């Protein structure tokens, strides 16, 4: 899920991955109810314990400033001062 | 002596910690702040820090701030210099006098000596007073600087706070105009004079606020969110922009393939004529890495201007959109797009036009409205215009409008054309009505005659045989054939007659 | 004096003649007096240097050490010759003359009264034998602490690589012989 890309329309994309990782789900103890029980005000989004806001901190992080680097390298810079990221 | 850090220090305080407070009260940062985060992190030199003002009248002269009201100095953005002033408004109200504008123009005569943008940070209560014509002459001496570097060397205006009277002309005259959403605003008299003489009672935010100039007046490029990112935004902006009109487009890095293929265009183009599509989705699919700066984007929707690269180069675009008025042209969307091709032009930017326009906007409104000099204007634009030029027609491109579009007439370099484009004099239907008015009491006959017109002229064929096409592509193709066209073209070099300046319609 | 000024002027023009920014280190008094000088010329050889300065138009940096007085103070490359930075030191002295003889112009009725000279000097000191006067004028583009100056300058010529200034046309010019 996470690889698959869509978009132009409205999808359950981010619905599916919720469920996926839904406890419930993991263990298996499911009823027919489930999406009710477990979703009963609609998908409420989804959101990020702080291991996974870590590492993604750390990821985005890390490529900023990849992406920052690459701004410096504009040519026309002042020769021997240039943007130190 | 460690009595300079403390004038320094003292001077850096502005209009002092209380007002400081005012400012960031009204979500504002301050003039120093706003410097700060626009220059390369630590790359900023102050010029005129502890001038004075000569004022003496109104016991003006017992309140001599150090700066004046203004910061001005260089510095760079991305390693590349730039001059600029940001208007400390806690200072007098950032109010202009004959020496707040004297360090504006040291810098703007220093950027044109240099070949360097001047970035400009408005945030002022307007003239200072008391100064009575020596800030009329203040402001005179920015004008005429403002003037002469138009098309030179890029001034992008930053507007922060308040900016009346006949300020406003400043950046009326630079190349870019950009507003933070709701702590600033513009107009040339203020609400209170437009009450006691209109008996009209409005707001500052209602008169010339960010929405009303990015989306009514057509005065602002873009409005921002706030201040941080109105600054993070125009350093982007810098990015693309070349450091004067000697040079050409800077380049850099760039992370995609000139030969991309985008088989998602083949069907864009919608099947019933009468659905439109966004030609924005084209334009991201072109562009480089996906990026596209957008130029007055709420402001004449039914076109759009902005900037791309391609190979990691500069490439401005004006693309008609079929989501508003149908891709018309009116007044508005030739002003918007007008003045976008000759700055573009004046900096040697080429030029991506992305056409899909039905012809001009009908309406009594628009012919009082003089579309007759407006609408040329954007035709003068790219008659002018001699960078590079590479065209794609997508959909309808007919009469007028067809020929104003970067068409072949106005010596665009490639004219490029989908499957889908249809150029012609007019619709089936009502050049029929011409062409054949002995048939119209025969509703079959008529009915036939279009449906050859249509079979017949519809197309990009006919535009073919002429040579006014240089080619008709696939659509997935497009981002490769531009792509080519353009890195052939980085030699071009045309010659327009020698004269003072143009006269274009105004 | 006549001398010195033959032979900065020309090594100015020659620099300027051949794209060579100038770095101009300032500590000036005023112009050497005496007969001798003037029965010399220095009226012509004295403005050579200042001809020199103000028909050059390579990046042009300034950073004025201490003394800054009078005439002189223009002719070392001074904002009025149109140099691009002015740097000045908190040692800076910039000022139409000295305090003491600028003091007996101004204040000529106040001679017979040698404490009021003796205080119309000490003001006249105090309040412009320094740099801050030409700050807020803007003749003086910053005033900087010692230490920085090699930081300063660099990066001061650095932005003025691409400085383009024009001179009128003209066959040659005619400075004085
Ligand atoms: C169909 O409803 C009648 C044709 C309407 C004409 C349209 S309106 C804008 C286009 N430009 C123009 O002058 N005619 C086209
Ligand atoms: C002591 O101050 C005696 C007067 C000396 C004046 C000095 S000598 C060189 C300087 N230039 C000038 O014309 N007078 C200054």
């Amino acid at each position: 899920l996470d690889s698959f890309e869509v978009e132009g329309i409205g999808h359950n994309l981010p619905f599916l991955s919720a469920v996926m990782d839904h406890p419930k789900f993991i263990s298996g103890d499911m009823t027919t109810a489930f999406i009710a029980e477990e979703y009963p005000e609609g998908f409420e989004g989804v959101n990020l314990p702080e291991t996974d806001l870590r590492r993604v901190a750390a990821a985005a992080a890390a490529m900023h400033r990849v992406a920052e680097i690459r701004r410096t390298r504009v040519s026309g810079r002042m020769d021997n001062h240039e943007r130190r990221v | 002596l460690e009595q300079l850090e403390d004038r320094r220090a003292a001077a850096r305080l502005g209009g002092g910690q209380k007002r400081i407070d005012a400012q960031h009260g009204r979500g504002k940062l301050t003039a120093r702040e706003r410097v700060d985060l626009l220059l390369d992190e630590g790359s900023f030199e102050e010029f005129d820090m502890f001038v004075t003002h000569r004022c003496t009248d109104f016991n003006m002269q017992d309140q001599k701030p150090a700066g004046d009201g203004v910061v001005t100095g260089w510095g760079t953005i991305n390693g590349r210099v730039v001059y600029v002033f940001s208007q400390d408004f806690t200072v007098l109200g950032g109010s202009v006098s004959e020496t707040h504008s004297k360090k504006i123009c040291k810098i703007m005569d220093m950027a044109m000596q240099n070949g360097a943008p001047v970035i400009g940070i408005n945030d002022s209560g307007g003239a200072r007073i008391q100064e009575g014509v020596d800030s009329l002459a203040g402001y005179g001496e920015v004008f005429q600087r403002n003037i002469m570097a138009s098309g030179v060397v890029p001034q992008i205006s930053m507007i922060m706070g308040p900016c009346a009277g006949g300020a406003v002309y400043s950046p009326a005259m630079t190349d870019f105009i950009f507003m933070v959403k709701d702590s600033s605003y513009m107009f040339v008299t203020g609400p209170d004079v437009v009450k006691t003489v209109t008996n009209e009672q409005v707001s500052a935010e209602e008169l010339g606020g960010a929405t009303t100039h990015t989306r009514k007046s057509s005065v602002a490029d873009a409005a921002f969110e706030n201040d941080v990112e109105a600054l993070a935004e125009v350093r982007r902006l810098v990015d693309f922009l070349p450091l004067n009109n000697r040079e050409k487009p800077p380049v850099r890095p760039f992370f995609d393939d000139p030969d991309r293929i985008e088989p998602s265009l083949d069907t864009l183009v919608p099947d019933n004529p009468n659905t439109p599509y966004d030609m924005k989705e084209l334009i991201h699919k072109l562009a480089d890495e996906g990026d596209f700066y957008e130029i007055q984007e709420e402001f004449a929707k039914n076109i759009i201007t902005g900037f791309i690269r391609l190979e990691g180069r500069t490439v401005g675009v004006v693309a008609n959109q079929p989501l508003v008025l149908a891709g018309c042209l009116d007044i508005d969307s030739s002003r918007k797009a007008a003045r976008f091709v000759r700055f573009c032009d004046a900096f040697e930017i080429p030029l991506l036009t992305l056409i899909d326009v039905p012809g001009f906007l009908p309406g009594t409104s628009q012919e009082y409205g003089g579309v007759i000099k407006h609408g040329a204007k954007l035709l003068y634009a790219y008659g002018e215009a001699t960078v590079p030029m590479v065209t794609v027609i997508t959909r309808k491109a007919y009469g007028g409008a067809y020929v104003v579009m970067s068409s072949k007439h106005l010596r665009a370099d490639f004219n490029y054309a989908w499957p889908t484009a249809e150029v012609a004099v007019m619709g089936a239907k009502g050049a029929t009505e011409i062409i054949h008015r002995g048939d119209l009491g025969d509703p079959e006959k008529i009915a036939q005659h279009t449906a050859d017109y249509e079979e017949r002229f519809a197309n990009p064929f006919v535009a073919s045989e002429r040579g006014f096409v240089d080619e008709v592509i696939q659509p997935r193709s497009t981002r490769k054939r531009v792509a080519r066209a353009f890195a052939s073209l980085r030699n071009k070099s045309v010659q327009m007659p020698w004269k003072k300046h143009d006269n274009i319609p105004l």
